[PDB]
RNA sequence: AGUAGAAACAAGGGUGUAUUUUCCCCUCUUUUUGCU
RNA sequence: AGGGGAAAA
């Protein structure tokens, strides 16, 4: 029920996940 | 956005997040080569706070000796072993008038505890030196070596339990112009391992004979072994400690216990108490100080430690106090009582391990001892080694140190702790003559002084007479480690108090986990430890389910006991998944078992066995706790091959041990082990009750056990239990077996 | 008859005879702890790295009569050892586990009666009533209260006393029984105790569970009673007090 | 008179007195008087007790069961164990204090007493002495007179004949040497033992030589010490002191503290077992393939995911390694992995080939070869180790970046709590809710991944070394997490390569060879990572918000070491939520008592209170509970990932600086003494760790925005 | 090379956890690596 | 009564 969110947290700045990317094609 | 956790501090107080402080999460640190830096480094320390001393060569252990007793006053600020005697004894007069009838009373208990005490309360310390090997032994080991090496040499006052027996036997020893012990000699054989086919070196031990003549036996029954404190944390440097031989244990015991006597009937000691106690005790001298100050008078607490406090510390000084102490007393008490500082004033730190050296152009290292150090090419040690090496030249004996100053890092912390308390007495009105006063507490060197005086200038004065008055008895506060502010807060072992005293969590982060003894003890353990800290150190209910369940997951994982209905998959998997389809109430295994976690705060107070028994179901109750489960060891019956029925459930087994030297052979020593477990079993055997409690006897082993089998047979006939014959076979056993003890 | 057989021939031999003849009752404390062997140390990370070993537990030899070497599965639970004395076996926990869901079963248990004082603590817990939760300031005091309540009429003292009288009478010594209800309690033990198939020295523990009284300095707030500071996690927190009364008389 | 003794009696009572003495301390040299009586006492009741037997018809017979029973001669434990038995079968009572014999046709305990003086005195010390009128009396004197309990001789007329006769002829010995008055004048004094203990030979000359200057004899300094009295000893040695030794106290003002001084040199690169916020990991979703939980088939199964591969190359080579070796270490451990996969049955563990490459870079065959001292006396080239201190290292912002980046909020779960027992008791509600808060904000940290990471790599590292201490052994790097899908994945991050464990202290060091793949270029801040080679081994099409875009995947190899010590702690890392959440929790209970009620939801939720966390170039920044939370949490988990000597000490010589920064705060007036030696005992910890650096960087922050 | 730091490991004896105090738990000796 | 574990000095 409780989800955890930060104003520090960008919807778009982080285009991609440098740690965690999706790469199957 | 930095992040920045310290700037919390802004908004909580320090004291209430004191736990963010303590970097306790990771590995502390530890010492990985020799300690022989260590420790002639503080032996360098020691001489030279005192090098005002006089200077005097030893008539029996002939070696340099340094006093310090009624130096020159310091002129600066300093760290000085220069503490006068007068001043020490009348701290200890204005302790005893403030306190009427103090050392009078703690010298009739330590009289009762002397004449009561028995020999093997020496078994109860940790690893010791041990002068018939030159190492260190555990503490029973070496008292077993000690004893066997007296009486072989003719001294057998020890047959006798009484510990003060075997300090005679000691003293008798410390006259004998030469002793015969039994040492370990060590045969070397180059062998091709099978495994890597290289070449090593197999070692085997045995045992030899050997003589030690009064010189050395004197100076290895002073000695001390130094060795490094490993996993002690906010230190950046380590540090060296001892410990003592067997001759030097009984002495030091019972000094320590008159102290701890003493300091019992002291408000203003820190010890024997600690915990909760320590901290009730502390939280009333605070309540008390600031109460009675009055509304005009100002009040200050100083939270102090001491610099070097062993390093300045003189067994002359404790000498003189005991003196004191054991006035109008029997001789023999005194002398008892007294003996302990004359060791330590004469003894002898031994270097350790020594240093490793390396030659490169041959790709070799070798480890020189410490005994060659005093005859080594100064070329060969870097700088500081070097300079150590000529600073300690002169006091190099047979590979030990002379050591006249200092108390070698807490032998005697509860009389340090009494001239302590006595110096914080001396803080009285009556005492000060002035408008000033302080009082406060003190353990072994840390402490707070709580100095109230009308104004500033008041309160200036008095730290000053507790400062200058501490280092005329021979202490050194710390200037840099201590402060002082308005009453309210103040820090004091680890303790903050802010206007009551705040948890301090992080200080107990290392005890949650698994304790590696067995399934049963571990949960046990575990449920308990977080259970204590809930009640004392203020674990929130939530982190306390949180905990709860980290530990189930890590005992878990341990333990290979995950869930039966779980598709992880080990060695104990199929087991616990058999078992799970088996039973049908699911609720009643252990989680050993891979049943669920019942756990909760309410029932963290009841064990797991009981805690779900009436789940259990009859078949696997009777399984878990069968009367004969093979895991536990067994009692056979006494005075009956019946054997006694067992209660513990299959999981507390025993795990396997190892004690296996690389490349060494130790048969020959082990066998005594085997046959003095063997000869303990069977006097078990005779005397049922002899594990309950320990027995006393001066009887032998064979012969209490022949008087108690006829008088068990006698016994059993005049009841009616056994027939003529068997009595009649009985006794003569019994008297074939006296027979053979008397004629070997 | 057994042990005084074993006594002669271990006598026979050499250097026990030296042993049982020059060692005094005393001494047998100190030879009895004595080791020789390499200390062990950090026993949670041992046991860390050995649960993932074949076999990490040291059974009697006996359990190969019981435990069959392997299971359905063809894992083995135990194999024979070679650095021992021939008493001693190799086992896993499949051993254990094995035992527990096919091992031997009986319906005559002696953990209820051993642990009487956590049954009754379980009973007390299961018919407590909680009442409502406060969120107030909490003070708390730090006092000497009790933690097992033993027996009242007994004290430290008397309790152990008559622990040795009730479980080893004929090595009481020079002590004698003077409190009335010490006899009492003594000729209740015995009688209650008569003919026990349980080991001398775990009898004496549950006497000393049962009877002796121990305290300790806890930070108390509220109730002082025995059956308060066993749940005193429960009903006490810095900040709320959780109402609660035990199912106990 | 000791000779006269041992030479009169039997050689067993002599014994049985001496052994009876030396068990209270009583030496049979000096105590004569009292050994010859306790010697006359055991003869007398050993004549008393034999020749008296008991036949089985039940009547008393001399020439099979004894008349009487011996308790004196034995020890105390025995003597009263035989007394129990006895009293315990018979059902006689117990006595008082020890007797001496046991008669069982009367079935009563009888004293044995043996006097020079008068009987009659003696008879009435013992009656008044046991006090019980159940313990038979029997005196006999060396006169010839014997007295009994009720005229109740229970021995024969010819066997008291033969006593009395005995102690007559012992007289008549002991006088014909002139030592019957001593032995009859000691006897009044034989009931008492006296302790002695002294000091003499060579204790007596140690304690002369232990002693202050002006003294020469221990009795010297003890009368002394007597006599002494207080007459204002302390007060004129305090006047005689000079007033430059002093406690001065120096005001603790809002302008007296300085920042601290971090040391200078090259900056500082990165030593974690293993990388942080430059891992990149290949996962595998919902994994069901036969095999799963074994790591081997996981990341043979997450390596085959990702296509892209080339050849690899040295992109930033290790400035003091062999960059060939680590390029082929890369490249032999892709081949293992193939041909592990061509097996059907792949092992459980994998070990590799002890190759040129592997062997340089596991340092195997670096240590010199240990050898006695004794063999190597005729070296000439022997050097003591060096014990140079650690260099200076100049503070980076790399991890700065690397908190902040431990700080955040993840999007998958990263642990999985294991269930409890039913909530009951309403405290049980409020915590199970507070537990959820708890949990949900704690388990989608990356400080949680990093704790899950370490646990996994440091318990796999410690199974590999004791299992396999001479082989060589792959471990990959794997993790597993829950998506925000609900999907169970399991990532791979690297491998492990693990030297030879022979590790025999606790700090005994296993070298290993870390390689782990990322998609950050090395050459934008070098200098982090000096330790490392880095590789280009594959290029990766990432989706992207607008498109795809192809970029190159680096692998940082690099030789690392771990001791015993440091594995154990790095598998207790779950430690470190406790710290964070406890204190979450305290500050949340702190409020609540002030308000009365639970404030966990209205904190969590409405995010109404929050707590300076954070710096901006605006200012400071505040963060609400949760935020502070994770920041606890990821200070915990690098103080275990940095843990080192410099931070231990750092720390506690910081916490005295805190502790006098809010005293000041307090308004309670601090004062210190040695400030500056506090300022240089802090800066002696900072040297090269970055962590302590960072720490230190934070609190000269800390003290700028609390000295204002 | 690397770990690491006042001296060591990088195999070839582990011969280096001491005193005091406090708190907690228990009752004996003779071919593997899976945190879903 | 003993052993083990944690903390502080
Ligand atoms: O591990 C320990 C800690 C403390 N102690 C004993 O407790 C005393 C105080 O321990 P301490 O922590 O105050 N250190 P100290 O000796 O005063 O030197 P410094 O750091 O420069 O102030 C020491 O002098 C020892 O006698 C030990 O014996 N072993
Ligand atoms: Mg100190
Ligand atoms: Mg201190």
């Amino acid at each position: 029920s409780y989800s955890p969110t930060s104003p520090s947290y960008s919807p778009t700045s982080p285009s991609y996940s440098p740690t965690s990317p999706s790469y199957s094609p | 956005m930095d992040v920045n956790p310290t700037l919390l501090f802004l908004k909580v107080p320090v004291q209430n997040a004191i736990s963010t402080t303590f970097p306790y999460t990771g590995d502390p640190p530890y010492s990985h080569g020799t300690g022989t830096g260590y420790t002639m480094d503080t032996v360098n320390r020691t001489h030279k706070y005192s090098e005002k001393g006089k200077w005097t060569t030893n008539t029996e252990t002939g070696a340099p000796q340094l006093n310090p007793i009624d130096g020159p006053l310091p002129e600066d600020n300093e760290p000085s072993g220069y503490a006068q005697t007068d001043c020490v004894l009348e701290a200890m007069a204005f302790l005893e008038e403030s306190h009427p009838g103090i050392f009078e009373n703690s010298c009739l208990e330590t009289m009762e505890i002397v004449q009561q005490t028995r020999v093997d309360k020496l078994t109860q310390g940790r690893q010791t030196y041990d002068w018939t090997l030159n190492r260190n032994q555990p503490a029973a080991t070496a008292l077993a070596n000690t004893i066997e090496v007296f009486r072989s040499n003719g001294l057998t006052a020890n047959e006798s339990g009484r510990l003060i027996d075997f300090l005679k036997d000691v003293m008798d020893s410390m006259d004998k112009e030469e002793m015969e012990i039994t040492t370990h000699f060590q045969r070397k054989r180059r062998v091709r391992d099978n495994m890597t086919k290289k070449m090593v070196t197999q070692r085997t031990i045995g045992k030899k004979k050997q003589r030690l003549n009064k010189r050395s036996y004197l100076i290895r029954a002073l000695t001390l072994n130094t060795m490094t404190k490993d996993a002690e944390r906010g230190k950046l440097k380590r540090r060296a400690i001892a410990t003592p031989g067997m001759q030097i244990r009984g002495f030091v015991y019972f000094v320590e216990a008159l102290a701890r006597s003493i300091c019992e009937k002291l408000e203003q000691s820190g010890l024997p108490v600690g915990g909760n106690e320590k901290k009730a005790k502390l939280a009333n001298v605070v309540r008390k100080m600031m109460t009675n100050s009055q509304d005009t008078e100002l009040s200050f607490t100083i939270t102090g430690d001491n610099t070097k406090w062993n390093e300045n510390q003189n067994p002359r000084m404790f000498l003189a106090m005991i003196t004191y102490i054991t006035r109008n007393q029997p001789e023999w008490f005194r002398n008892v009582l007294s003996i302990a500082p004359i060791m330590f004033s004469n003894k002898m730190a031994r270097l350790g391990k020594g240093y490793m050296f390396e030659s490169k152009s041959m790709k070799l290292r070798t480890q020189v001892p410490a005994e060659m150090l005093a005859n080594i090419d100064l070329k060969y040690f870097n700088k500081s080694t070097r300079e150590k090496i000529e600073k300690i030249r002169p006091l190099l004996i047979d590979g030990t140190a002379s050591l006249s100053p200092g108390m070698m890092m807490g032998m005697f912390n509860m009389l340090s702790t009494v001239l302590g308390v006595s110096i914080l007495n001396l803080g009285q009105k009556k005492y000060t003559k002035t408008t000033y006063w302080w009082d406060g507490l003190q353990s072994s060197d840390d402490f707070a002084l709580i100095v109230n005086a009308p104004n500033h200038e008041g309160i200036q004065a008095g730290v000053d007479r507790f400062y200058r008055t501490c280092k005329l008895v021979g202490i050194n506060m710390s200037k840099k480690k201590s402060y002082i502010n308005r009453t309210g807060t103040f820090e004091f072992t680890s303790f903050f108090y802010r206007y009551g005293f705040v948890a301090n969590f992080s200080m107990e982060l290392p005890s949650f986990g698994v304790s590696g003894i067995n399934e049963s003890a571990d949960m046990s353990v575990g449920v308990t430890v977080i259970k204590n800290n809930m009640i004392n150190n203020d674990l929130g209910p939530a982190t306390a389910q949180m905990a709860l369940q980290l530990f189930i997951k890590d005992y878990r994982y341990t333990y290979r006991c995950h869930r039966g209905d779980t598709q992880i998959q080990t060695r104990r998997a199929f087991e616990l998944g058999k078992l799970w389809e088996q039973t049908r109430s699911k609720a009643g295994l252990l989680v050993s078992d891979g049943g669920p976690n019942l756990y909760n705060i309410r029932n963290l107070h009841i064990p797991e066995v009981c805690l779900k028994w009436e789940l259990m179901d009859e078949d696997y109750q009777g399984r878990l706790c069968n009367p004969m489960n093979p895991f536990v060891s067994h009692k056979e019956i006494d005075s009956v091959s019946m054997e006694y029925d067992a209660v513990a459930t299959t999981h507390s087994w025993i795990p396997k041990r190892n004690r296996s030297i690389l490349n060494t052979s130790q048969r020959g020593i082990l066998e005594d082990e085997q046959m003095y477990q063997k000869c303990c079993n069977l006097f078990e055997k005779f005397f049922p009750s002899s594990s309950y409690r320990r027995p006393v006897g001066i009887s032998s082993m064979v012969e209490a056990m022949v008087s108690r089998a006829r008088i068990d047979a006698r016994i059993d006939f005049e009841s009616g239990r056994i027939k003529k014959e068997e009595f009649a076979e009985i006794m003569k056993i019994c008297s074939t077996i006296e027979e053979l003890r008397r004629q070997k | 008859m057994e042990r005084i057989k074993e006594l002669r021939d271990l006598m026979s031999q050499s250097r026990t005879r030296e042993i049982l003849t020059k060692t005094t009752v005393d001494h047998m404390a100190i030879i009895k702890k004595y080791t020789s062997g390499r200390q062990e140390k950090n026993p949670a990370l041992r046991m860390k790295w050995m649960m993932a070993m074949k076999y990490p537990i040291t059974a009697d030899k006996r359990i190969m009569e019981m435990i069959p070497e392997r299971n359905e599965q063809r894992q083995t639970l135990w194999s024979k050892t070679n650095d021992a004395g021939s008493d001693r076996v190799m086992v896993s926990p499949l051993a254990v586990t094995w035992w527990n869901r096919n091992g031997p079963t009986t319906s005559t248990v002696h953990y209820p009666k051993v642990y009487k004082t956590y049954f009754e603590k379980v009973e007390r817990l299961k018919h407590g009533t909680f009442g409502p939760v406060h969120f107030r300031n909490q003070v708390k005091i730090r006092r000497r209260v009790d933690i097992n309540p033993g027996h009242a009429d007994l004290s430290a003292k008397e309790a152990q006393d008559v622990i040795m009288e009730v479980v080893f009478p004929n090595e009481v010594g020079a002590r004698i029984l003077t409190s009335e209800s010490q006899l009492t309690i003594t000729k209740e033990k015995k009688k209650e105790l008569q003919d026990c198939k349980i080991a001398p020295l775990m009898v004496a523990y549950m006497l000393e569970r049962e009877l002796v009284r121990k305290t300790r300095f806890l930070p108390v707030a509220g109730g002082t009673s025995s059956v308060y500071i066993e749940v005193l996690h429960l009903t006490q927190g810095t900040c709320w007090e959780q109402m609660y009364t035990p199912g106990g008389e | 008179m000791e000779d006269f003794v041992r030479q009169c009696f039997n050689p067993m009572i002599v014994e049985l007195a001496e052994k009876a003495m030396k068990e209270y301390g009583e030496d049979p040299k000096i105590e004569t008087n009292k050994f010859a009586s306790i010697c006359t006492h055991l003869e007398v009741c050993f004549m008393y007790s034999d020749f008296h037997f008991i036949d089985e018809r039940g009547e008393s017979t001399i020439i099979l069961k004894h008349r009487f029973e011996i308790i004196e001669g034995r020890d105390r434990t025995m003597a009263w164990t035989v007394v129990n038995s006895i009293c315990n079968t018979t059902g006689v009572e117990k006595p008082k204090f020890l007797p001496d014999l046991y008669d069982y046709k009367e079935n009563r305990f009888i004293e044995i007493g043996v006097t020079r003086r008068e009987v009659h005195i003696y008879y009435l010390e013992k009656a008044n002495k046991i006090k019980s009128e159940k313990t038979h009396i029997h005196i006999f004197s060396f006169t010839g007179e014997e007295m009994a309990t009720k005229a109740d001789y229970t021995l024969d007329e010819e066997s008291r004949a033969r006593i009395k006769t005995r102690l007559f002829t012992i007289r008549q010995e002991m006088a014909s040497r002139g030592l019957w008055d001593s032995f009859r004048q000691s006897e009044r004094g034989e009931e008492t033992i006296e302790e002695r203990f002294e000091i003499t030979g060579t204790m007596r000359r140690l304690a002369d030589q232990s002693l202050p200057p002006n003294f020469s004899s221990l009795e010297n300094f003890r009368a002394y010490v007597d006599g002494f009295e207080p007459n204002g000893c302390i007060e004129g040695k305090l006047s005689q002191m000079s007033k430059e030794v002093n406690a001065r106290i120096e005001p603790f003002l809002r302008t007296t503290p300085r920042p601290l001084r971090l040391p200078d040199g090259p900056p500082c690169s990165q030593r974690s077992k293993f990388l942080l916020m430059d891992a990149l990991k290949l996962s595998i979703e919902d994994p069901s393939h036969e095999g799963e939980g074994i790591p081997l088939y996981d990341a043979i199964k997450c390596m085959k995911t990702f296509f892209g591969w080339k050849e690899p190359n040295i992109i930033k080579p290790h400035e003091k390694g062999i960059n060939p070796n680590y390029l082929l270490t890369w490249k032999q451990v892709l081949a293992e992995l193939q041909d592990i996969k061509n097996e059907e049955k792949i092992p459980r563990t994998k070990n590799m080939k002890k190759t040129s490459q592997l062997k340089w870079a596991l340092g195997e065959n670096m240590a010199p070869e240990k050898v006695d001292f004794e063999d190597c006396k005729d070296v000439n080239d022997l050097k003591q180790y060096d014990s140079d201190e650690p260099e200076p290292r100049s503070l980076a912002c790399w991890i700065q970046s690397e908190f902040n980046k431990a700080c955040e909020l993840t999007d998958s779960s990263w642990v999985e709590l294991d269930e409890i027992g039913e909530d009951v008791a309403p405290i049980e509600h409020i915590a199970s809710m507070r537990r959820n808060y708890f949990t949900a904000e704690v388990s989608h940290c990356r400080a949680t991944e990093y704790i899950m990471k370490g646990v996994y790599i440091n318990t796999a590292l410690l199974n590999a070394s004791c299992a396999a201490m001479d082989d060589f052994q792959l471990i990959p790097m794997i993790s597993k997490c829950i998506t925000k899908e609900g999907r169970r994945k399991t990532n791979l991050y690297g491998f492990i390569i693990k030297g030879r464990s022979h590790l025999r202290n606790d700090t005994d060091v296993v070298n290993f060879v870390s390689m782990e793949f990322s998609l950050t270029d090395p050459r934008l801040e070098p200098h982090k990572w000096e330790k490392y080679c880095v590789l280009e081994i594959g290029d990766m099409l990432l989706r992207t918000a607008v498109g795809q875009v192809s970029r190159p995947m680096f692998l940082y190899v690099r030789t690392n070491g771990t001791s015993k010590i440091k594995m154990k702690w790095g598998m207790e890392m779950r430690r470190c939520l406790l710290q964070s959440l406890q204190q979450i929790e305290s500050m949340i209970e702190a409020e609540s008592s002030v308000k009365e009620k639970d404030l966990t939801k209205e904190f969590f939720e409405n995010k109404s209170e929050t707590w300076p966390i954070g710096e901006s170039p605006k200012g400071v920044e505040e963060g609400s509970i949760g935020k502070v939370c994770r920041t606890l949490l990821a200070k915990s988990v690098f103080n275990s990932l940095y843990a080192s000597p410099q931070l231990e000490g750092f720390s506690a010589e910081s916490r005295k600086l805190l502790l006098i920064v809010q005293a000041l705060r307090d308004n309670l007036e601090p004062g210190t003494f040695d400030l500056e030696g506090l300022y240089e005992a802090i800066e002696e910890c900072l040297i090269n760790d970055p962590w302590v650096l960072l720490n230190a960087s934070w609190f000269n922050s800390f003290l700028t925005h609390a000295l204002r």
